[PDB]
RNA sequence: AACCCGUUUGGCACCUCGAUGUCGGCUCAUCACAUCCUGAUGGUGGACAAUCUAUCAAGGGUCCGGCUGUUCGCCGGUUAAAGUGGUACGUGAGCUGGGUUUAAAACGUCGUGAGACAGUUUGGUCCCUAUCUGUUGUAAUUACAAGAAAAUAAAUAAGAAUUAACUUUAGUACGAGAGGACUAGGAAAAUUUAAUCACUGGUUUGAAAAUUACUUUAAUAAAUAAAAGUACGGUUUUUAAGCUAAAUUAAACAAGAUAAUUGCUGAAUUCUAUAUAAGCAAGAAUCUAACUUAUAUUAUUUUCUAAUAAACUUUUUAAAGACUAUAUUAU
RNA sequence: GCAUGAAUGGUGUAACGACUGCUCUGCUGUCUCCAAUACUUGCUCUACGAAAUUGAACUUUCCGUGAAGAUGCGGCAAUAUUA
RNA sequence: ACUCUUAAAUGUUGCAAAAUUUUGGGAUAAAUUGUAAUUAGGGGUGAAAGGCUUAUCAAACUUAGUUAUAGCUGGUUUUCCAC
RNA sequence: UACCGCGAGGGAAAGGUGAAAAGAUUUUAUAAUAUCUUAAAAGAACCUGAAAUUUAGUGCUAAAUACAGUUAAAGCUUUAUUG
């Protein structure tokens, strides 16, 4: 066992220090809901009173 | 330097007061006839003190008879020849001396039933003290003995005066090859960038020789120091 | 504690145990010693290859004890073989140029150094003997000499 | 600092304050060390004297970089960036004022191979009731089957003393400074000649907010230090703090 | 200092001699009563026909002692024998008389203006 | 006693690279940036033979 | 070391003495004594009482004290005194002894039960 | 009436019959919570106070003494409280042996008789040098990163004394009155614990004074004087230095997360409901963080290093100490 | 008087007791509360040198397990090695 | 002194197969003791306890019947093949 | 027989040189081993000389794991590798 949990890492951060290999390209984007409750996100025309 | 009894050392020998007294006198009474003892090394470490005092309280009555001197004097003796041999024997012999009367010195070997530390106790111009340096003295002089103190002063001068000629030729070394590198082949016919490396590299062989140089001389003063004098710091 | 020395080493090595036991090892090994002039060879080079034990015979007797009882004790003597073997020159030689020479072998050649009045150009010659300091150049400068020469291999 | 002995002194109303006696050696900074490289914001310190046949060659360097002579302790003291000290600086008395209440770290004095009474304060066995050779003994250590052995931190004899220790909440009584000592009001651990690490007090900046200042005590320019420096005593005297009447049983 | 089955010397005027203690006040345990403290008390000698008559259970303060009684300054004083004080209610003693002198280190200033002195 | 005076916990519990930072795999890269002009005067000779990275990983990457 | 405490000791004695409202004289055990021992600062009632000295300690030095055996209100009682205390006030010798006598005698407290009239009179040989 | 626990009285007769065990007491402990007090809270036929009941809670604490062989129990007195129990009804290779189960003897009763008793009474012997585990302490050898001399962090664990009169708020709130608070604080003392030895007290085969009997140094020249031994260190008394307790000094509040429990708005259950389902807030002597001490588990900094960094052996001494190790020291 | 009783002798009795039971004064480290000291023993080196015992042995905690109380089986774990 | 051994501690593979140390009982008498001798196995002797009788006593020691008996315990020696 | 027991009486241990003493010369702070005698030293409690026990020499050798072994894989090895 030892043997092969000296062969494990961990990090917190999104990155890992090795070089050559890659990365998880971290998801910070969060859905604007805008269209749905705002008039100024449509073109006028499109919307009616 | 001991904390517990007003700085003094103590030595129970497995023996109480009056059966620890009785040692102190018997062997004081024999430290005066013969004049040398051989015991261990704690009984010859345990009776430093009480002769260091015996012997002034002899000193003391050869120049004047104080009736608190002998007092001391009847106690830790107990014949009457030890009594009148210090007075006249011994503090005859010492010539107007209060430090320090005796010598304890240890030995290499242990006895051959116990295998013991053994040491002898000598009252400080003894006989047997003085014949014994007069042949440490004629051995060396004229003998079986090396007489060290000559062999290693020689040893530090042929090395002192074998550093300095190859000093000598350093400084020849250097400009010889300086003046020919400097004004001769610095018209060309070189790489003047390594001139650093030429002096650079030269002055630290002068420097060598240079520094070692501190090293034998301070290994003579030393050699030639007083007791008298200062302790000589040295660079580094 | 007295194995892979040189048998003069031994001797130093054990005067200070200071018991019964050391002395009658040294009377076994001076013996080898004095077998071995005998037969006409050189006790600088002499090594130790083994100190060999064993009991011999055993004598009873007894010990007493409380209500009756008894014991028995056995008072023994021991058996000591030794052997020895001097090294040729060449491999003795083979050693000191990588600096493990024997103390003993110096302890000589400092007192032979002194007897007759040497001086210091003799000593610079013998330094890769005569001291521990002086013996760790000499395992060091040959660990350099080698390199120069694998940096030689190297560059191809 | 390095202890020295006792004394003990009486007050403005007559009592007799014990006290103990401290000597700073030349105290004196030797390394500055920042949180970005060292990872921890301290510094160390050096006090004492140390012949220069005894000293080995890196403590040299260590120390000859900030140009200070050598000595015989080196220890660490946890700060703030803000209160940091140069290196070189040398520390005074005048650092610490009579008043505050002091924390102490040290060694303690040595028993030996203290027994069991003397090491937790065990009782005896009776005596003279017919005891068998059981009077100063422990007794039981244990229970039977089950648990069926002996437990961990358990009461014995052993190596009493020689313990790193501390001691809080102790006052500073008075100064001297020509003659660079610390008196204060208690016992510390260690008989003299030994080493003792102080520091204010992290159990109260109440107290001694008054009596303290930062980084350290900077002289002020053309003005008049005192050498030697005493405390207020109580506003009070114990020879008249008298019990309430009805502190009375019925 | 004072323990279980210590016999007393009271000085108040009650015709009381000699007297016992069999309890200690001031907590849950107490192995000893130093001075200002209270006891109980048997009675064990009286003159006779006495009012306080023998095996009476009563209460006391203990105002002496035979130990070092210290002072602040490190001066001590000490007596040859310790005296108490029989009490009904609280410091309202039986004999308005006291008879004899107090140690300071009893700290009650009502209760010491009673007596000839204080040392 | 060592080996009566231990604590029984795994090893995992006890281990000492797991912090309330993070864990600490292999050490600090460590930049050994040396001064090699401003010498002393008994290692100016011999400047050649502290380390230097742009003359080093040179050497690897022309012998590789 | 210890040296450099007896030092400040010595001092702080010296500017205590020369400050005193009084002076100390040179008295001996078997010499009767009086003096003015305090309770308060604050307040300044005390108690004077004339008394036998049984033995002395410390002379010349800052811890320096007595011992004194006096009989007060019909009571006897013995009292240790701090000799450079604040809490004194006067001290006076009244009788002086006369001969050969030990330093500290205790035989006053233990051994022995005492009058008035041993302990306002001095020894006294021929 | 439905389940649980395995501390009592018992049923069975699975382990041990090829050296041992019974109750109680001294010393020493550890665990549970189904908590005696302290701490938090709900309810009340709860005005205040005192008290009753239930829940959450194991941090620390939980008496001396008389009679008895005695746990128990009665009694006297107290305390914040004098908890219920398990651990071969904890603890006999750690102590005792009083009770009870051997031999002697006596009374009573039964028995022709030897003698017997879930009756009494006086007396009354088992031992041990610790191989391994376990534990309190102490070192050695070795390993790691180039090698070495020093200083620290980080991480985990262990440890931490409880109570509160009296007093201020306040004789206020409450109350017909009697009486008498919540809240927020200060705080003597007892028990326990740690460090220390300037003072005090004890100790003193270390030092000294006085002194009795016999003897002796050494004395059939005397006299004076000194000195030694033996008699518990001869006895009595004083005392340096150290150790020591009877002595000295002193032993935090707050902050964060949570347990029973308190609350805001508001649906399901068309509600001036509901602390919850989205969501926003409280709540303990506990737990955590912090503080203290220790540690071959990982890591950092400083400085030096072979034409010379280092370490080990030996001596002296110790304030350190079984040995060692540490400290100190010599060349 | 559960189940006393007259030569298995009944009742009482000054003196004597290394006899059994209770109480008092004095005394005191038995105890509150234990401390310091001397020698011996002990620990270190050295010479000599026993005893009962012992399947083998590289000999760990807890719970569970089971010929019914586990160092040795099972299950998560502990220990650089030894004195 | 001598003789006996109440009480405690030590010791328990001890100095000792019943002692050491301290204490204690009797001490002109029913006393203590030396030398030599008698009494002998269901008998001896016994100020009686089932004690003593060469460290052995609800019936000695030695030899012999005798290789006592045992429905009891403990043990029963090399290999392969079948039921 | 020795030894034990006051006594009757009980009651062990212990073999081997070589054909022939030719029983070991000489060197050596002192050869078990060269040399000499002899077929060989079989070297004096001396034929052969097992096992338990035990020492040394050369190999691989640890740092967690255990009725101390088995089966399998990988690694290093004395010209002893047959570990
Ligand atoms: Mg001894
Ligand atoms: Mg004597
Ligand atoms: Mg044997
Ligand atoms: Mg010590
Ligand atoms: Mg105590
Ligand atoms: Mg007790
Ligand atoms: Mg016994
Ligand atoms: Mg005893
Ligand atoms: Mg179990
Ligand atoms: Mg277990
Ligand atoms: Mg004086
Ligand atoms: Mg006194
Ligand atoms: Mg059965
Ligand atoms: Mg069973
Ligand atoms: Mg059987
Ligand atoms: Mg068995
Ligand atoms: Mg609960
Ligand atoms: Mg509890
Ligand atoms: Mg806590
Ligand atoms: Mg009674
Ligand atoms: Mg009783
Ligand atoms: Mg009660
Ligand atoms: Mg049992
Ligand atoms: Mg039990
Ligand atoms: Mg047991
Ligand atoms: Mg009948
Ligand atoms: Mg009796
Ligand atoms: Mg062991
Ligand atoms: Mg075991
Ligand atoms: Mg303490
Ligand atoms: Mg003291
Ligand atoms: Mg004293
Ligand atoms: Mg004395
Ligand atoms: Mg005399
Ligand atoms: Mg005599
Ligand atoms: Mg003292
Ligand atoms: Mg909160
Ligand atoms: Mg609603
Ligand atoms: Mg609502
Ligand atoms: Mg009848
Ligand atoms: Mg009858
Ligand atoms: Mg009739
Ligand atoms: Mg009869
Ligand atoms: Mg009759
Ligand atoms: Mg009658
Ligand atoms: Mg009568
Ligand atoms: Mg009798
Ligand atoms: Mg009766
Ligand atoms: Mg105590
Ligand atoms: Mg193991
Ligand atoms: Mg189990
Ligand atoms: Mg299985
Ligand atoms: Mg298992
Ligand atoms: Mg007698
Ligand atoms: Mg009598
Ligand atoms: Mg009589
Ligand atoms: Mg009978
Ligand atoms: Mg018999
Ligand atoms: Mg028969
Ligand atoms: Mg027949
Ligand atoms: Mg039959
Ligand atoms: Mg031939
Ligand atoms: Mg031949
Ligand atoms: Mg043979």
């Amino acid at each position: 066992r030892r043997d092969l949990l000296k062969k494990v890492e961990i990090y917190r951060d999104f990155q890992h220090e090795k070089q050559g290999l890659p990365n998880f390209v971290p998801y910070t984007e969060k859905e604007t809901f805008d269209q749905y409750f705002n008039p100024f996100v449509h073109n006028f025309e499109d919307l009616v009173i | 330097g001991g904390l517990a009894n007003n700085g003094h050392k103590v030595y129970k020998l497995g023996r109480a007061h009056s059966q620890r007294f009785h040692l102190i006198r018997t062997q004081l009474t024999q430290l005066v006839m013969h004049e040398r003892i051989t015991t261990t090394k704690t009984k010859c470490k345990h009776l430093k003190p009480y002769a260091e005092r015996l012997l002034l309280n002899a000193m003391r009555v050869a120049k004047t008879n104080s009736n608190q001197s002998r007092s001391f004097l009847q106690s830790f003796l107990t014949t009457s020849l030890a009594r009148r041999k210090i007075v006249k024997e011994i503090a005859a012999r010492l010539g107007d001396k209060n430090n320090n009367f005796i010598n304890v010195r240890f030995l290499s070997e242990r006895r051959k039933g116990d295998k013991a530390e053994m040491g002898y106790i000598e009252i400080k111009g003894n006989e047997l003290e003085n014949y014994e340096k007069s042949l440490e003295r004629e051995q060396i002089e004229k003998g079986e003995v090396p007489d060290l103190k000559a062999f290693k002063e020689k040893v530090f001068k042929q090395e002192r005066d074998f550093l300095a000629l190859k000093l000598k030729e350093a400084e020849e070394n250097i400009n010889l090859k300086k003046l020919e590198d400097v004004v001769l082949l610095e018209k060309g016919k070189i790489d003047v960038a390594e001139f650093n490396r030429r002096e650079k590299a030269a002055a630290a062989t002068k420097a060598f020789f240079e520094s070692k140089l501190k090293q034998v001389e301070h290994d003579l003063f030393i050699c030639n120091k007083n007791k008298y004098d200062l302790i000589k710091y040295v660079t580094y | 504690a007295i194995r892979k020395q040189h048998a003069y080493d031994a001797l130093s090595i054990l005067s200070n145990i200071h018991s019964k036991a050391s002395e009658q090892i040294a009377q076994a090994i001076a013996k080898t010693i004095s077998v071995a002039k005998l037969k006409e060879m050189d006790l600088n080079r002499l090594f130790i290859h083994g100190v060999i034990i064993g009991r011999k015979k055993k004598r009873m007797g007894l010990r007493y004890h409380a209500r009756g009882r008894f014991g028995i004790k056995h008072r023994q003597t021991s058996t000591i073989k030794v052997i020895l073997y001097e090294k040729p020159v060449k491999q003795l030689y083979r050693e000191m140029l990588e600096g493990k020479t024997a103390p003993v072998l110096a302890y000589a050649m400092r007192q032979r150094m002194v007897s007759e009045n040497a001086d210091y150009d003799e000593i610079r010659e013998n330094q890769w003997v005569l001291t521990s300091k002086g013996r760790q150049q000499r395992k060091l400068m040959l660990k350099r000499k080698v390199l120069i020469q694998y940096l030689q291999f190297k560059a191809k | 600092g390095y202890k020295l002995g006792m004394t003990s002194i009486w007050d403005k109303w007559g009592k007799l304050h014990a006290l103990t006696v401290i000597q700073i050696d030349r105290c004196q900074v030797v390394q500055v060390k920042t949180e970005e490289k060292d990872g921890v914001n301290a510094l160390q310190l050096g006090v004492g004297e140390k012949s220069l046949k005894r000293i080995n060659k890196p403590t040299i360097g260590h120390l000859m970089k900030n140009d200070i002579p050598p000595k015989r302790h080196l220890k660490e003291f946890k700060v703030s960036p803000d209160c940091f000290l140069p290196a070189g600086y040398m520390l005074s008395a005048r650092h610490f004022v009579p008043g505050q209440y002091v924390d102490i770290q040290g060694i303690s004095v040595g028993k030996g191979f203290a027994g069991t009474v003397k090491r937790w304060n065990f009782k005896m066995q009776d005596a003279t009731h017919g005891n068998s050779l059981s009077h100063r003994a422990p007794g039981s250590t244990g229970q039977r089957q089950d648990p069926g052995r002996v437990f961990k931190n358990k009461k014995m004899a052993g190596h009493m003393g020689c313990e790193k220790v501390t001691i809080m909440d102790l006052q500073v009584y008075k100064i001297d400074v020509e003659r660079s000592l610390v008196y204060i009001r208690g016992h510390v651990p260690g008989k003299p000649g030994s080493l003792v690490q102080i520091r204010d007090a992290f159990k109260k900046q109440v107290q001694n907010e008054q009596f303290l200042n930062f980084p350290t005590f900077v002289a002020g320019k053309n003005d008049k230090l005192a050498t030697v420096l005493i405390m207020e005593a109580s506003k009070s005297d114990p020879n008249e703090e008298y019990i309430h009447d009805n502190d009375v049983v019925d | 200092m004072v323990q279980k089955e210590t016999n007393l010397k009271p000085i108040d005027k009650c015709g009381v001699w000699s007297v016992r203690v069999f309890h200690l006040y001031g907590g849950s345990f107490r192995k000893h009563s130093y001075i200002s403290n209270f006891v109980k008390i048997s009675v064990k000698k009286t003159r006779p026909n006495n009012w306080v008559p023998k095996k009476t259970k009563l209460k006391a303060i203990l105002v002496t002692a035979k130990n070092e009684l210290k002072k602040i300054d490190g001066s001590y004083v000490k007596f040859r024998s310790i005296n108490t004080v029989l009490l009904k209610k609280r410091l309202t003693p039986k004999g308005k008389i006291l008879m004899g002198p107090v140690s300071v280190s009893l700290k009650r200033k009502k209760f010491l203006s009673s007596f000839c002195g204080s040392i | 006693s060592k080996f009566s005076k231990r604590q029984t916990t795994p090893k995992i519990l006890r281990d000492h690279r797991f912090t309330r930072k993070g864990m600490v795999i292999r050490k600090q890269s460590k930049n050994y940036d040396y001064d090699l002009t401003n010498l002393a005067a008994s290692q100016a000779h011999q400047s050649h033979l502290f380390f230097n990275k742009e003359e080093d990983f040179a050497l690897l990457k022309k012998q590789a | 070391g210890r040296a450099l405490i007896k030092e400040v000791e010595q001092r702080e004695k010296l500017a205590i003495d020369r400050q005193r409202e009084f002076k100390i004289p040179d008295f001996r055990a078997g010499d009767i004594i009086q003096f003015h021992f305090l309770k308060s600062i604050s307040e300044g009632y005390g108690n004077t009482v004339t008394g036998m000295c049984t033995a002395r300690y410390k002379n010349n030095s800052l811890m320096a004290g007595f011992d004194c055996v006096f009989r007060f209100h019909g009571v006897e009682v013995f009292m240790h005194v701090k000799q450079n205390s604040p809490l004194l006030v006067d001290l006076k010798v009244v009788d002086k002894s006369y001969g050969s006598i030990r330093q500290k005698l205790n035989y006053f407290w233990d051994d022995r039960t005492n009058t008035e009239q041993e302990l306002k009179k001095a020894i006294v040989k021929g």
